[PDB]
């Protein structure tokens, strides 16, 4: 779960400081969030 | 059938839809651009190319 | 009888059984036998269902053919599945741990509709796993068996319900298909219904039926006698069939926007397509004999159709009116009735055939995903079916199956019942299946459907009872996957010896009659009322000329395991449960006497265990030996069976076969040549024969206690031979290489004299509890060398020694010689794991003798530990002077309710005695119906009785009249059974007479050595610093919070502190006490535990700011 958050927030990095079209920045911010979700407590919200 | 509001809204509120799953969501979402042919891809090219050109230009 | 080698056993059954026991392996074998597909089934449906025989691999090639491309035009296509030779014997397999496998093959037709070419390419499919003629598989050297699964059966469930509010009753369906997306059509709480497709709860039925093509008119014809369908269509509010597709796609697909041709080809792709929906060939004929829809059809089409559709509805909305029968338009009457769902009928059984075939299912999807991937990424012509084909999924699965699956498990093998028993077993965990906390209490109930189908008696006790239990001696799977009994046919009072099998559906509408009824030979029951099973399971009286069915025997309802109980019938439900459990696990002694009071289910159950050697082919013995036997067949040639001889259990018990013929006999096919490890004679033997005085002995013998004589210790009457063996593999590593080897670092020479120079311990060797076993010897590396070290080395001129020594040694708390040491290595070209280089394993075992704390238990619920062994002297004897061998409490036999085996102790002192019955003036009264050869009985004879039918009280009485003495003039017992006996430690005899006879005990495998631990400092876990738990790791009892309580009701603060902080946690308070005892020093404060900062670290780690505060 750490890998995924640190693989989520550096891809988000990459796409801030790279510029893209606002989906795929909101795709990743709502990754970023599902991540956290996930690391927090895994299964309350959508498939674990 | 297809007209007389029966369909129109019938769209749109399937489309407004809460989409649970996110990767569901995400093919809602992309469902929203039509593909693109040749000449289309060589016009945006040629876009490209200018705006390029003119940072270039403004640099 | 019927048996070659038959040891003559006297039975007390009146009645005959018309047909002999089945093969109780049949189960899973034939099961197998259709998965392949061999020519034994092949004529078995030849006459059970010719109409298409096919096998379960045969079944999945078709079903996968034909796979094609998105443009037709090029496809491939399966066929003639054929096995072949396995790749080595059983033996050999199981010795240096391969599967006992074949390769299969299959014909692949690459077919190109362009233009036309053929590719016929003989496709190595993979390395298919056999079951051997015993049903047990072998994986990686173990012996592993799987077990059938309770599952509901795929078809249409209607069901009531109360809304308990109106007291209006509700009905409800469920068609519940395999690998599909549910229909729930039922009434609402208000008048309307309610069609829930896949969990949505709206849209009463009326978009349903206008989205089939059809429109009001249609909808009104169908349903004009049912007030609520009538309603609930005024109640449409809609009007279109495009209109009901919308509404249907926005409840079926939302969030995306709907088209005219979306919704109608995404309804026949949900429900109408056999990719998305398919009900397998089951589900299809419960639907079919449910609704009445085709009676004689063959079965294709497995997807479900419209017409079903239609015909639920009609069944659902007249059940709602009360309606007994339905007929459907274009169909035979069906009536109309409520669905149970733990019915038999509606129960099927997934044997070992559904299973593997489920799994070769979900193998040749991943197949045909992958192939139709790569059919079109190259180009035509230059595709052939070898690079079409990836055979990685297939063994994959087949491998995920046999392996890290829950319904298919190491095999319970300690003595030959419980291998029986393991196999012909049903379950109800696992994939599809429900788990215990699943489980409610109905399903956990006896159903009356279970009669004849699964015993009622033989489940676990634990919280498994229920969920799992064994199969019936009598019962047949179908074809079909239903379970299913023999019963005699009846006719006008007339008794067919015909053998007819009806499941659980078809008893319904007949009238089975009692098993043991007052036949005449004639077929006509003495009295017109006869106790029968009804429809609803109900038992009443009724008259003879209606009844139609019968048993076909007693001991129908029960299982193998419960069948060898004497005197069933005369104990309660709950110690026969007990009872039929311990039988599972009696250990295998070295002797193994045959018991003198049994059933005849002992015979047929040590011989089909597959564990006792049985003479193939007819023929004279050539030689004898223990290793081996050759026998000459009379057409010329031999045969020569391999004995097995102590051979490791998946228990750790002893396999030994000792021959029981001579060198010059004459044995017949199916006669048994040599005794497994609990058999005699070639019959059941768990236990031994040993006297029994029932008195409470000076309390040794208090709350289930038992005290035996010395007498079974100094004639290892009750002993067992334990058999353990220890892994140890030299391996691979970046320090260098482990050696197999004695330059073992740092050690004694009175510790290496029963070591080989190759390193490890001399065969027959003693080894004990620290001893070392193989000398294995690595690279220890680097650390840090304490300075103290050097000073050690330089006062005695001792070496480094580099390498860390990390020998294999004999773990806590056993003993024994070794038996054997079986040793691979790469250089000697075998095929070991990728890594290791060196594995060796050591057997050893030890004649573990009795002694207090071990489990002896009869076959009739009584259980209990041993109280004490004393000696002989102090043991209650006979006028004669024989002592008694086992001593067991009167006071739990009346309360528990298991007077069986005191009946069981009585027959047993008739059968060692012997009797006669003077038959001077006349037979008498009681032994009028007691038939011929039982008046007269020789000493030590053997007898039977039959679970149901069996000795009565009347006949053991008059048996114990008559008990004619051994040698020399003295009737010990009385008519009434008690004797005088004298004591053996005062020397004056007992006030009054106690019953004694001679019981059959066994020993359990609950021995107290396997049971005994404890720890002072061991090792303890990494997260927090808790001790382990358990007998392979140092272990360390739980100390859990309901005995803090008690701790804390007592008042005990220090005790509790200690138990917690620096007994179990406080690193520093461990070492610090363990110096502080150690230099008798006084137990210093304890600390804070180490859990509790883990915890606050954790709790930090989720966001939320804890600090303890000081002041």
């Amino acid at each position: 779960l750490y890998r995924r958050v640190i693989n989520r927030n550096n891809r988000l990095k990459r796409l801030i400081d790279l510029g893209a079209p606002e989906i795929i920045v909101n795709n990743e911010k709502r990754m970023l969030q599902e991540s956290v979700d996930a690391l927090f407590d895994n299964g309350r919200r959508g498939r674990p | 059938e297809d007209e007389s509001e029966a369909l129109r809204q019938a769209r749109k509120d399937a489309e407004l839809t809460a989409s649970a799953d996110s990767v569901r969501a995400y093919l809602k979402q992309i469902g929203k651009v039509a593909l693109l042919n040749a000449e289309e891809e060589v016009e945006l090219a040629k876009r490209i190319e200018a705006g390029l050109y003119a940072t270039q230009l403004m640099t | 009888n019927s048996v070659p080698g038959a040891p003559n056993r006297v039975s007390f059954a009146k009645l005959r059984e018309p047909l002999e026991v089945p093969g109780l392996l049949d189960v899973q074998t034939d099961s197998f036998e259709w998965l392949i597909g061999s020519p034994r089934w092949r004529e078995s449906a030849a006459e059970r269902g010719d109409v298409n025989p096919v096998g379960g691999l045969e079944e999945v090639l078709y079903e996968l053919s034909p796979i094609e491309d998105f443009s037709g035009s090029m496809s491939l296509s399966f066929s003639d599945p054929r096995f072949d030779d396995v790749k080595a014997p059983v033996d050999e397999c199981k010795d240096k741990d391969m599967t006992y496998a074949a390769p299969l093959f299959v014909t692949a037709e690459f077919i190109n509709n362009n233009t036309g070419e053929i590719k016929s390419q003989t496709v190595f499919m993979g390395d298919f796993p056999m079951m051997t003629e015993k049903g047990t598989f072998i994986i990686n050297g173990t012996e592993r068996v799987v077990v059938s699964q309770l599952v509901r059966s795929p078809g249409v469930y209607f069901d009531e319900t109360i809304d308990k509010s109106t007291d209006k009753t509700l009905h409800s369906v469920k068609v519940i298909p395999s690998r599909g997306a549910w229909l729930e059509f039922d009434v609402d709480k208000r008048d309307t219904v309610g069609v829930r497709i896949d969990r949505k709860r709206r849209q009463p039925v009326t978009v349903l039926l206008k989205a089939l093509g059809w429109t009001s008119e249609q909808i009104v014809e169908r349903f004009g006698f049912s007030e609520i369908m009538r309603s609930t269509l005024e109640k449409d509010n809609t009007v279109g069939t495009d209109e009901a597709l919308l509404d249907i796609y926005r409840k079926l697909r939302p969030g995306e926007p709907p088209t005219k041709e979306s919704a109608q080809t995404l309804l026949e792709n949900l429900f109408f397509k056999e990719k998305r929906y398919d009900l397998a060939r089951v589900g299809r004929y419960k639907v079919n004999k449910k609704l009445g829809l085709h009676v004689g059809e063959p079965i294709t089409s497995s997807t479900l159709t419209e017409e079903d559709v239609v015909a639920t509805i009609e069944y659902l909305v007249r059940l709602h009116e009360g309606q007994t029968t339905m007929t459907v338009p274009g169909g035979v009457e069906v009536p109309v009735e409520t669905d149970d769902i733990d019915h038999f009928g509606n129960r099927r059984l997934r044997t070992v055939g559904e299973l593997i075939q489920n799994q070769i299912r979900v193998g040749m999807s991943r197949m045909e995903r992958v192939v139709r991937e790569r059919m079109t990424t190259q180009d035509v012509e230059a595709i052939t079916p070898q690079t079409l084909i990836n055979i990685r999924p297939v063994v994959a699965a087949i491998k995920e199956f046999f392996g890290t699956s829950q319904l298919s498990q190491f095999m319970d093998q300690n003595n030959p019942l419980s291998g029986l028993t393991h196999k012909r077993r049903l379950s109800a965990l696992g994939p599809g299946g429900l788990s215990r906390e699943r489980a409610g209490l109905e399903v956990r109930d006896v159903h009356p459907s279970h009669y004849g189908r699964m015993c009622p008696i033989e489940t676990p006790e634990g919280p498994n009872i229920g969920l799992i239990g064994s199969l019936s001696v009598y019962a047949r799977v179908n074809p079909f996957g239903f379970i299913e009994t023999p019963y005699r046919k009846v006719v006008d009072g007339v008794v067919s010896d015909e053998i007819v099998y009806l499941t659980a559906d078809e008893e319904d509408r007949h009238v089975v009659a009692q098993a043991n009824s007052p036949i005449d030979a004639d077929g006509r029951f003495v009295e017109p009322r006869v106790l029968v099973r009804r429809k609803a399971g109900e038992v009443e009286y009724v008259p003879s000329s209606e009844v139609d069915y019968m048993d076909v025997s007693p001991r129908q309802m029960v299982s193998v395991a419960t069948a060898m109980i004497p005197f069933l019938e005369h104990d309660d439900a709950n110690r026969a449960l007990m009872g039929a459990n311990m039988q599972r696990q009696a250990v295998p002694l070295v002797r193994s006497e045959a018991p003198l009071v049994g059933t005849g289910m002992e015979l047929r159950a040590a011989i089909d265990a597959g564990d006792v050697v049985v003479a193939e082919e007819s023929g004279v013995i050539e030689e004898v030996s223990a290793d081996y036997i050759t026998v000459m067949h009379d057409n010329g040639t031999r045969r020569t069976y391999r004995m097995r001889k102590f051979a490791r259990s998946n228990h750790g018990t002893c396999a030994n076969q000792c021959p029981i013929v001579d060198a010059g006999d004459r044995v017949e096919a199916g006669q048994v040549i040599a005794d497994g490890p609990c058999t005699d004679d070639g019959e059941m033997a768990l236990g031994k024969n040993l006297l029994v005085a029932i008195m409470p002995w000076e309390g040794h013998n208090y709350e289930d206690a038992i005290i035996l004589s010395n007498r079974l210790v100094e004639e290892d009457v009750l002993t067992s031979i334990h058999i353990e063996e220890h892994e140890i593999d030299a391996r691979d590593t970046k320090l260098g290489a482990e050696e197999i080897t004695r330059d073992i670092p740092n050690i004694s020479d009175e510790v290496l004299a029963d070591l080989d120079e190759r390193g490890i311990v001399r065969i027959g060797a003693e080894v004990r509890d620290g001893d070392i076993l193989v000398g294995k010897v690595t690279p220890k590396g680097e650390t840090e060398l304490t300075p103290e070290e050097r000073l050690l080395r330089a006062i005695f001129g001792e070496k480094a020694r580099e390498v860390r020594d990390t020998s294999l040694k004999v773990p806590h708390g056993e003993s024994g010689k070794v038996i054997g040491i079986r040793v691979f290595s790469r250089e000697d070209e075998d095929e070991l794991p990728a890594g290791v280089n060196e594995l060796v394993r050591v057997y050893v075992a030890q004649k573990r003798k009795i002694s207090d704390g071990d489990k002896l238990a009869g076959r009739h619920g009584n259980k209990g530990v041993i109280g004490k062994i004393l000696p002989v002297e102090d043991m209650p004897f006979l006028a004669d002077g024989t002592p008694v061998d086992i001593i067991l409490n009167t006071h739990g036999v009346p309360r528990r309710m298991n007077i069986g085996q005191i009946l069981e102790t009585h027959l047993g002192w008739c059968a060692h005695s012997g009797w006669k019955v003077d038959a001077a003036k006349g037979v008498p009264d009681w032994a009028a119906r007691l038939p011929d050869e039982l008046l007269e009985a020789q000493p030590n004879a053997i007898v039977s009785t039959p679970v149901f039918d069996g000795a009565q009280e009347a006949e053991l009485q008059g048996l114990l009249s008559c008990t004619l003495p051994n040698r020399d003039g003295d009737v010990l017992v009385d008519a009434d059974g008690k004797a005088m006996l004298f004591d053996g430690r005062s020397g004056e005899p007992f006030p009054y007479p106690v019953t004694v006879g001679y019981m059959y005990i066994m020993k359990l495998h609950h021995l107290v050595d396997d049971k005994i631990h404890a720890r002072s400092t061991g090792p303890y876990s990494m997260i927090t610093q808790q001790p382990l738990g358990g007998k392979a790791q140092f272990g360390g009892q739980r100390f859990g919070e309901m005995e803090c309580w008690a701790m804390q009701a007592y008042g005990a603060a220090y005790t509790l502190q200690e138990l917690l902080t620096i007994k179990s946690d406080d690193t520093v308070g461990r070492v610090k006490v363990y110096e502080a005892i150690v230099k008798g020093e006084n137990i210093p404060e304890p600390g804070i535990p180490e859990s509790f900062k883990v915890l606050l670290k954790e709790l930090q780690s989720l966001c939320l700011n804890v600090e303890v505060l000081s002041s």
